[PDB]
């Protein structure tokens, strides 16, 4: 609730910014996981870290 | 700030100089904890609703 | 060159054109190359005798109501199949009762007719996997004997490993280590009944595997050898093609995802793409690989660029009805109304209203507007779960008017009702809670509450709680 | 909230089912009504003034 | 109450000690039931309840559970505030 998604009305969202900026860091950071776990080629976890 | 309004000033020159003509308007705005206060106080008015 | 950016994408494109293309002759030698590698690994586990046993307990769970056999075994290269499973208990418990000489040669035949067999991913990598595992139960004595010995015994690691390696499980390189009379002679005997029982465990990794310590380690040494060189080539022709990901990728700029989101999830799909690149069919590798990159893509852009996440389903729905609407536009002249998509589409017409309402993105709370000391919209959502204090105050007052009401009652009478009620209480009891705490009956406690609620109707009392219903 | 229990079941009445959202005139303006306007979304059942 | 704030660099250990859970992925609401989706940014679990004192699987609904986890979705029922 200091980064709200708060419906304005007309069923319109209403998001903050940090949603944006939290979700790329975790889909990234997902991603690296995964990149990890296929046992990738070096230049594709040199590009996701 | 809560308590707090403005509207266009003028002159009013009979005012003694530790005075300012305040509308009714404003203030009965403005003063509505008072006033809710001092009605239940004198029992002009049951409940506060 | 190095420096001078602080772009990544630069820093990705330059590492991926370093690498040069492939020939479609080199293509085929690169997968020739991961044949040799699966193949090899399939022939080390093939060396393995648990690497039937645990196929044998497995096709059994399937018979016994565990699994199914399409996902027990990719078939085989069911009843010849089934006959095969039995083929394979015949040859197995042969090779088993027959301990004593040719049974190098049996496990040879059972193995290499095992090769036959094709299994799910998961079961030849858990085959691999119980291989590395108990590989590391193997390494975990060897560390032990070996740490208990030159790095707490002060045993050199040339008199150590001379002889350490070679038998490893019985004494004569262990009481004859001694029987050298070294300066660390003296010095196994603390740690001699610690490696003895150690040795005990590896003489029951041994009894387990049915196999040495020497053999099973040269089998397992050239699976690693296999995989690591299979991954070498994968490597390979990843690389190689990052070029196609990035043609491929260009394409969905901006549709929500980052670019480098996007060459990512795309490389991602590759990696899915060249672990099942078939060659023997022959068709060039950028045809099939290009299917995968792109479902590889589609499918991250719809799992990861709304905030508010929306399903795979759903977002093929709306990408059909943006579709037909613009076909319609391009024809109908002007734009379609949402009860023609009904028809032109298969909806009920409603679900195609639902699918419009589907929200689109929000709103970011820091857009700007105007105006009047540059104030951005998010000073103008105001707080809807606060509760205005005149109805806090007016909550106060009617606690405070209960309290003085319930006073006039009777004692027994007011608990029964604040304890009925949950008035100045954690809980709200039931009547027979009531009851049960003033022993009696549920009916009396129900005439009670009645006469106190009759009572407190009564004119001349509850005027103030008349007072509180506004409307 | 207890207390509001208390004073419903006391004086018999039943909470209201459905909200209050009417729109009115803003504080302190008058005015004389010169024109209303009802946009009905296609596919509802117009009233009686639309 | 206090008489000075202090200020020094955050450890992981101290990072895990502020916090309530990790947040293992990017959603926010369920774009049909706008309900926070768990786990997630907005986890009804992680940050706390949405409404005061109500459960988010509703089975917990009343002041009488002040403080009880959920069993079914693990909602500490509490004031919603403690999402702030
Ligand atoms: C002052 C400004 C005009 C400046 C020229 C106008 C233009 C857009 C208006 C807002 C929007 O409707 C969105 C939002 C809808 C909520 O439900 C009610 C509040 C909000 C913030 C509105 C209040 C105000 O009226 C706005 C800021
Ligand atoms: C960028 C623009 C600045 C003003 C020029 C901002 C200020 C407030 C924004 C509107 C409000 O959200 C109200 C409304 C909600 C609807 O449901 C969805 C669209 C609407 C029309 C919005 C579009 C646009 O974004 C507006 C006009
Ligand atoms: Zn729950």
């Amino acid at each position: 609730d200091l980064r709200p998604l708060v419906p304005l009305d007309g069923g319109r969202f209403a998001t903050s910014d940090l949603n944006d900026l939290y979700r790329r860091v975790i889909n990234r950071n997902n991603r690296l996981k995964r990149l990890l776990d296929l046992a990738a080629p070096d230049i594709i976890v040199r590009n996701e870290k | 700030v809560d308590y707090s309004g403005r509207s266009v000033i003028t002159v009013g020159p009979y005012l003694r100089l530790h005075q300012c003509g305040l509308p009714k308007k404003m203030a009965l705005e403005l003063f509505k904890p008072f006033i809710y206060g001092k009605l239940e106080l004198r029992g002009l008015a049951t409940t506060i609703k | 060159e190095i420096g001078r950016t602080t772009d990544p994408v630069r820093m990705y494109m330059r590492e991926m054109g370093t690498v040069e293309l492939l020939t479609r002759e080199g293509e085929i030698d690169i997968a020739k190359r991961i044949e040799d590698g699966i193949n090899q690994v399939q022939c080390s586990v093939a060396e393995y005798p648990e690497a039937i046993t645990y196929l044998l307990e497995q096709y059994d769970r399937v018979e016994a109501e565990e699994a199914r056999l399409s996902d027990l075994i990719t078939g085989f290269v069911p009843e010849l199949a089934r006959e095969k499973f039995a083929e394979l208990r015949a040859q197995y418990v042969v090779t088993r009762d027959t301990i004593k000489a040719t049974a190098q040669e049996e496990i040879l035949k059972l193995s290499e007719v095992f090769k036959q067999f094709r299994l799910v991913p998961k079961q030849f990598d858990y085959l691999v996997n119980s291989m590395r595992v108990m590989m590391d139960r193997v390494r975990t004595q060897e560390r032990l004997i070996m740490k208990l010995c030159v790095e707490q015994c002060k045993m050199p690691k040339k008199n150590f490993i001379t002889l350490f390696t070679g038998n490893e499980t019985s004494d004569t390189w262990f009481n004859a280590a001694i029987a050298m009379n070294k300066p660390w002679s003296e010095k196994l005997h603390d740690v001699s009944e610690e490696v003895h029982r150690a040795l005990q465990k590896l003489q029951q990794i041994e009894e387990e595997t049915g196999l040495t310590i020497e053999q099973v380690k040269d089998i397992n040494r050239r699976m690693s050898i296999g995989e690591a060189k299979a991954r070498r080539a994968k490597k390979e022709m990843v690389e190689a093609n990052l070029r196609l990901v990035i043609s491929i990728a260009k394409k969905y700029t901006n549709r929500g995802l980052q670019f480098l989101d996007l060459i990512q999830e795309g490389n991602i799909g590759l990696m899915k793409a060249v672990d099942k690149f078939e060659y023997r069919r022959g068709y060039k590798f950028s045809t099939y690989a290009t299917w995968w990159i792109r479902q590889a893509i589609t499918r991250s852009i719809a799992d990861q660029a709304r905030t508010i996440r929306i399903p795979v389903h759903m977002i093929e729905t709306i990408n059909k009805l943006n579709r037909i609407s613009r076909q319609m536009l391009q024809e109908m002249g002007r734009e379609p109304t949402p009860e023609e998509l009904a028809e032109r589409m298969l909806m009920p017409e409603d679900k195609i209203r639902k699918v419009l309402k589907i929200a689109k993105e929000p709103i970011s709370m820091e857009t700007p507007i105007g105006d009047d000391e540059d104030s951005h919209l998010g000073d103008f959502i105001e707080d809807t779960t606060l509760e205005l204090p005149l109805d806090s105050a007016t909550t106060e007052s009617l606690r405070a008017a209960t309290h003085d009401v319930l006073a006039g009652l009777t004692a027994r009478e007011a608990k029964v009702l604040r304890m009925r009620f949950g008035i100045d209480m954690n809980t709200d009891y039931t009547l027979e809670e009531v009851g049960k705490q003033f022993d009696v009956t549920r009916e009396r406690i129900r005439q009670i509450e009645a006469k106190a609620l009759r009572k407190l109707r009564h004119p001349s009392r509850s005027e103030v709680l008349r007072s509180f219903l506004d409307d | 909230t207890p207390e509001e229990k208390l004073l419903r079941a006391i004086f018999g009445e039943k909470a209201s089912d459905v909200k209050d959202s009417s729109l009115r005139v803003p504080n302190g303006v008058s005015g004389t009504v010169i024109d209303v306007q009802v946009f009905t979304r296609d596919g509802v059942e117009k009233d009686k003034r639309a | 109450e206090f008489d000075a704030i202090k200020i020094a660099l955050a450890s992981p250990d101290m990072i895990r000690s502020w916090s309530f859970g990790e947040v293992k992925k990017p959603e926010t609401i369920n774009y049909r039931t706008f309900k926070p989706e768990r786990d997630g940014l907005f986890c009804a679990r992680i940050f706390g309840p949405v409404k005061d004192y109500e459960c988010l699987c509703g089975k917990y609904k009343r002041l009488k559970h002040r403080g009880v986890i959920c069993e079914k979705c693990g909602v500490e029922v509490t004031q919603t505030k403690v999402r702030r």
